[PDB]
């Protein structure tokens, strides 16, 4: 179940449709599985990176990118992406947040490149990079503040699971009974470094935590 | 999503702990070889072994080995654990010599406290990748040095 | 509030800021004058 | 300089603008001052006309135009002076703008060299090229005021509040034009680190105009433009500057909070700002009512102060003890202006004995109704009970008073549709005194119940 | 005078004999303050039955004083025996007049005013009560016989015809809608007010406009309006049928109960009036190559890109002035560093990059920041492009040890 919705999820198109395939033949003998993976899979990703934290890394690599390699071509590829997710809407509030401080510097800044593609005036593309970094400045000077996260806050479909016939990731054999999740701790703690893991604590089916 | 391995702490924080209670500076070696020559990171070959070895000989290793025993609550226990941690890491520098692994900094190694295992993270750098760099290219197949050499037994490796 | 007509939103803009001004700027650059 | 006003117009014209130019030689600065000063007051004698004042508009306008490239400050402040009193129709003005004057007159809006004297004299003239056709308004004047407001508090400027100031009158007569050059973005950003109280309530006016008119809504963005203010409650960590003194970043979220708060307050007593905060889609006022419930005590404290101000209800007293906030809020409580000094008793008897009609519409009462009904349907009973059961002692009590205030103001002022679903929160039934939920969570929910009932003796009496 | 509101509002016994008659001649003081007081405690009187017959048959000249006289004037006419003196001399047709062309429109200003300075900060040159002012239309219709003549004049006529058909597009034609809707909200106050103004169908009109209307302030103006046709319970049936619950109970007892209303109504559901229809925003409707690839040194061992005669500040005077031709390879490749690191500063990426790259040119080439085109070139570029305000006064700057002698010579020539 693991490694399909992985594959599921991957950009390719020919990986997509072949693991979709496979995904909607287990539907027929387990349903109720591969639909709590899924839910599980995406809010998961979520929590590890959030929004702002998308946006600090592509700035940082499309910046080097224009400003170092001088190429144009490459750092819209890696903005698409960024932009496309904030035109499917928020779905909970720290998306809401981001979408209020900074939305409308990162949609103006998008028509700005816009022109700049039909147009050509170098002006436009500079013009439009005056936004970029203008968010990218007030991005990182938040970021250190970041040490604890809420659940309701970032992802409220996590905590109102309260049971799961999934098992604990990791952690499955087929000579030993299968231990499912439980519940999913409120609050995380994320450690200060450089990448800022988190801290993921679950509730397995037999009382012991992980 | 890795797991998280309990009872075990990093090799960097644990000596760190050590020398802070001692009222001794995290980086004694490292002052001692800048204040004998500022441009340490430009000198050539030869002129760094001669300020490498003046710094390892001012200064005694044994930060570990008196870490190790002072966690221990009996000479019993003491003697099991030092045991365990001598032929753990001698698995790892093989088996890590074939994988080619490289960048085994402190932060990148780990050290149980219950059983005295080693455990080693971040497996990013295989294959001989770290040696063909062309900022600072490390010439060695495995980290042993004079801190872990000092604690596995007296007589040596 | 019926602030709707630019009429009373214009003496409200050029009222409030004369008043309420620390510095002595607004009091001698928005003179009625002007109009 | 000697003012003649003895010979003919085009004799006296002609001394002061040869000496304007002067090939930058043989004239000095002072006699230029002087002879600027005589040509406002000749044009006050003979009106504007190209046939008593010798040579053409345009003429004129080429001599004037090399006064403000001098190296004194005074020489070019009375160049400015003379412009404004030149330009009177829009003949005028488009002849000024054929000549790109306009690369001047904003360069001397921005030169900060120890001349507000002369900046002064620039922006006059801006508001008189306002007046006369704010359809021609240049886009290089715009775009230096832009400028000077946006990261005008950074540089120390003191004129910064006088070029607000000025955007705004132009964003009612030429939307378009400041639209284009971000200029409404500017006046957003001014109302979050502008605390005071008046100028706030300008600034956010002005704004909420521009969404009143249909015409005018397509210079505003959806979701994204209005919602700033909502920024510094909705977001944990808000940066409005990216570039600021770390001492006082304790400091400057305070700062934020009560300039972000009377924008709150003043955006919900307009008809325009009412409607876009409360659309029946994503709208802001779900997310302020949603980031309420959220366990964060920093922001929880800061939410309450808002919806008193905003039905304008009496602050209590920070307490953990319900009957000592109980009393501070009591209508009959002592004030200052009864004494004998003040009013005696003319001044008590009007807050303590009921006005004598009772069949007088007020029209504060439909305001409030209108606010109360837009907060329960989007679940502000439903916020407040998660509240005062899951929050700090000195939170409670104040989530507490502010239930029992809504109540007694909704059960005579709200209609009888709308109280079917008003005396009953449901969620609160959730919480009852049940042994499956924490018995500590079970009897605050109860204890709730107990100081709330208080609350209806305090409203039965009245006022002693 | 003010001592006289606390015998009002405790019962005092007899008040309407005694008490009265001390606020008439309190109203000729010398002191305008004075007086204005006594009108504000005299129109809270006025709400009793007892207390207007006494002013009626004292017949007190209130027409000297200023508005607030006029409007308590004007409750004399809800009074039959109070009408009939009135109507006597020939001043309700006075008054029908002014409140049709003078002041009808400035109601609306009363009702704005008072609103402002409740809840806005405002203050033209705590929970207050606003309530609302007297109205000769609405004041008119408590009796058959005045409300005979607010329909033999057909008025009622003029008004409908003015909601029905709104113009909303000049804010002077908006505040006629609005002089409307509030003469129309206070004829159906009362029941006899009703059956004239339903006759034509114009409460359905109302209250289309009250969710359906592109200005959002007149689509809360119609919140008020209805508010005042629920004072009596035939009005509060209307209402219900169309979906808008309202009040059922006056303010004397503010503990209703389950078996003279106060003035206030709304929608069963809140967001029937919350929706408005979007609408599309405005918006949705070389060198440097080569310079990047070499050095400045390098390429050394017409410049001016958006250089056309109509926004230059010496080339736009050739044709209507007069000028003459500006005059001068080694040149021109300066023209285009100097705006190429004028285009580069407007990122903000590397200021101290840009900056120094400038400050080089002018050191080495004093001479280059002395063209009058060069100066129009980057005063047009500083319009279009946005820039920090440090930097865009770092610019503009290079330029003010200048003289611009082509200029200077050729406007004394053509002025001389
Ligand atoms: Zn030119």
């Amino acid at each position: 179940i693991y490694p399909l919705t992985v594959a599921s999820k991957s950009t390719t198109t020919a990986r997509h449709n072949a693991a979709n395939k496979i995904l909607k033949n287990m539907c027929e003998h387990s349903n109720t599985l591969v639909q709590q993976a899924m839910m599980v899979s995406e809010e998961l990703i979520r929590v590890a990176i959030l929004w702002h934290e998308m946006w600090h890394e592509g700035l940082e690599e499309a910046s080097r990118l224009y400003f170092g390699e001088r190429n144009v071509k490459g750092m819209f590829e890696v903005l698409e992406p960024l932009h496309a997710m904030m035109e499917r809407g928020p779905q909970t509030l720290k998306e809401t947040s981001f979408n209020q401080a900074y939305g409308r510097d990162l949609m103006e800044a998008q028509e700005w490149c816009r022109k700049y593609m039909k147009s050509g005036n170098v002006k436009d593309l500079t013009q439009a990079w005056d936004l970029y970094y203008h968010v990218f400045r007030r991005i990182s000077k938040q970021l250190p503040q970041l040490t604890s996260l809420e659940l309701q806050y970032v992802s409220p479909k996590l905590l109102m699971c309260r049971d799961l016939e999934l098992a604990v990731p990791g952690t499955y054999d087929p000579n030993q009974p299968i231990i499912r999740i439980q519940s999913i701790a409120p609050s995380l703690q994320v450690i200060t470094s450089k990448q800022r893991p988190r801290k993921l604590t679950l509730m397995g089916s037999n009382g012991h935590e992980f | 999503l890795i797991g998280w391995v309990p009872h075990c702490d990093t090799l960097h924080a644990l000596i760190r702990d050590y020398r802070e209670k001692k009222k001794i500076l995290l980086n004694i070696e490292h002052r001692i070889m800048l204040r004998m020559a500022p441009d340490y990171d430009h000198l050539t070959l030869m002129q760094k072994v001669e300020v490498f070895e003046h710094a390892v000989n001012n200064t005694a290793g044994d930060d570990l080995a008196k870490l190790l025993w002072l966690k221990s609550p009996s000479s019993e226990v003491w003697f099991d654990r030092r045991t365990n941690y001598t032929r753990s890491l001698a698995v790892m520098s093989m088996v890590g010599y074939i994988l080619g692994l490289g960048d085994r900094h402190p932060s990148n190694l780990m050290l149980d406290r219950l059983s005295g295992k080693i455990l080693h993270i971040d497996f990013g750098d295989c294959f001989e990748v770290a040696m063909t760099r062309e900022k600072f290219p490390e010439k060695i197949p495995f980290r042993l040095t004079r801190m872990l050499t000092n604690a596995m037994e007296v007589t040596g490796l | 509030a019926f602030l709707d007509n630019p009429t009373i939103i214009l003496a409200h803009i050029r009222q409030s800021h004369v008043t309420s001004d620390d510095t002595g700027m607004c009091e001698m650059v928005l003179i009625d004058h002007d109009v | 300089n000697v003012p003649l006003d003895l010979t003919r117009e085009p004799s006296d014209n002609l001394r002061e603008i040869l000496q304007n130019v002067a090939r930058l030689q043989g004239v000095s600065n002072m006699r230029k001052l002087g002879h600027l000063n005589n040509f406002t007051k000749l044009l006050c004698d003979i009106g504007h006309s190209e046939e008593k004042l010798g040579f053409h508009y345009e003429d004129i306008i080429i001599c004037l135009r090399l006064a403000l490239l001098n190296e004194a400050k005074e020489v070019r402040a009375a160049g400015l002076r003379a412009l404004r009193y030149l330009i009177q129709d829009s003949s005028i003005l488009q002849k000024v703008l054929k000549l790109k004057v306009d690369y001047l007159i904003a360069r001397c809006i921005d030169i900060q060299q120890s001349n507000e004297v002369e900046r002064t004299q620039a922006l006059r003239l801006v508001r008189k090229m306002i007046t006369v056709n704010a359809s021609l308004f240049p886009s290089s004047v715009t775009n230096s005021l832009i400028a000077v407001g946006n990261d005008g508090l950074q540089e120390r400027d003191r004129m910064v509040r006088a070029c607000i100031a000025i955007i705004c009158e132009l964003a009612l007569q030429n939307p378009e034009v400041v639209a284009l050059r971000g200029g409404l973005n500017t006046i957003l950003k001014n109302v979050i680190d502008c605390q005071l109280s008046r100028i706030n309530e300008a600034l956010i006016t002005t704004i909420l105009h521009l969404l009143n008119h249909p015409k005018t809504r397509q210079y505003v963005r959806a979701d994204v433009e209005l919602e700033r203010i909502l920024a510094p409650y909705t977001d944990f960590h808000y940066r409005h500057s990216p570039d600021t003194a770390e001492g006082q970043l304790k400091e400057d979220r305070e700062a934020r909070f009560l300039a972000s708060k009377m924008g709150i307050i003043a955006t919900f007593r307009s008809w325009a700002g009412i409607i876009n905060l409360c659309k029946p889609g994503n709208s802001g006022i779900q997310s302020l009512i949603g980031v309420l419930c959220i366990p964060n005590m920093e922001i929880r404290r800061g939410l309450l102060e808002v919806l008193y101000d905003i039905f304008r209800l009496p602050l209590p007293v920070v307490t953990e003890e319900f009957i000592e906030a109980l009393l501070s809020v009591d209508p009959g409580r002592f004030q200052d202006s009864w004494r004998l000094s003040d009013g005696f008793v003319a001044a008590e008897a009007k807050t303590i004995l009921p006005h004598r009609a009772r069949s007088r519409p007020d029209l504060m009462d439909n305001y409030l109704a209108l606010i109360l009904s837009a907060f329960i349907r989007n679940g502000l009973l439903e916020g407040l009970v998660e509240v005062i059961t899951n929050s700090d002692d000195h939170i409670s009590v104040r989530a507490t008073i502010l239930l029992g205030e809504l109540l007694h103001m909704a059960n005579t002022i709200l209609p009888h549709s709308h109280s079917h679903h008003l005396h009953c929160l449901p969620t609160l039934m959730n919480m009852a005194a049940s042994f499956d939920i924490p018995k500590e969570k079970r009897l605050r929910a109860s204890a709730a119940l107990n100081c709330l009932k208080r609350f209806h003796e305090m409203k039965k009496r009245g006022p002693k | 005078t003010k001592h006289l509101r606390v015998l009002l509002r405790a019962n005092v016994e007899f008040f309407n004999n005694w008490g009265i008659e001390l606020l008439v001649t309190q109203l000729h003081d010398k002191n305008k303050t004075i007086s204005s007081e006594a009108l504000d405690i005299l129109d809270e009187a006025c709400e009793d039955k007892a207390n207007l017959h006494a002013l009626i048959q004292m017949k007190p000249a209130l027409s000297h004083l200023g508005d607030k006289g006029l409007l308590l004037l004007l409750r004399f006419l809800s009074i039959p025996k109070g009408f009939s003196y009135l109507n006597e001399r020939g001043y309700v047709a006075k008054q029908l007049e002014k409140w049709h062309r003078e002041y009808n429109s400035k109601y609306v200003d009363l009702i704005e005013e008072q609103l402002n300075e409740a809840l806005t900060t405002y203050r033209k040159p705590q929970r207050p009560h606003v309530y609302l002012p007297i109205h000769l239309y609405g004041q008119l219709v408590h009796h058959k016989t005045g409300c005979h003549l607010l329909e033999v004049q057909n008025i009622i006529t003029e008004l409908c015809r003015n909601v029905r058909t709104p113009d909303l597009d000049k804010w002077e034609e908006i505040k006629k809608l609005k002089a409307s809707l509030w003469a129309l909200g206070n004829i159906g106050s009362s029941n006899w007010g009703l059956n004239l103004l339903q006759e034509e169908n114009v409460i359905p009109d109302i209250l289309k406009l009250a969710k359906q209307c592109e200005v959002l302030s007149i689509r809360g103006t119609c919140v008020y309006v209805l508010g005042l046709i629920a004072k009596t319970k035939q009005g509060c049936d209307i209402l219900k049928c169309h979906n808008w619950d309202a009040v059922r109970h006056s303010r004397k007892h503010l503990w209703p109960v389950v078996p003279d209303y106060i003035g206030l109504a709304l929608p069963v559901d809140i967001n029937d009036i919350f929706q408005v229809k979007d609408i599309p925003y405005f918006q949705t409707k070389s060198f440097h190559l080569l310079r990047q690839q070499m050095s400045l040194t390098e390429i050394m061992n017409t410049g001016l890109q958006e250089h056309t005669d109509d926004n230059c500040l010496y080339c736009v005077c050739i044709e209507i002035l007069g000028f003459q031709p500006s005059n001068q390879m080694c040149r021109i490749l300066l023209r285009k560093e100097v705006l190429r690191l004028v285009i580069n500063l407007s990122s903000s990426v590397s200021t101290k990059c840009h900056e120094t790259g400038l400050l080089t040119i002018k050191e080495k080439y004093p001479q280059t920041f002395d063209d009058i085109c060069l100066y129009s070139e980057v005063s047009h570029l500083l319009s279009h492009c946005t820039f920090r305000l440090p930097c865009r006064r770092f610019i503009q700057e290079l330029f003010q040890d200048v003289q611009f002698l082509q200029m200077h010579e050729e406007a004394e020539a053509v002025l001389a």
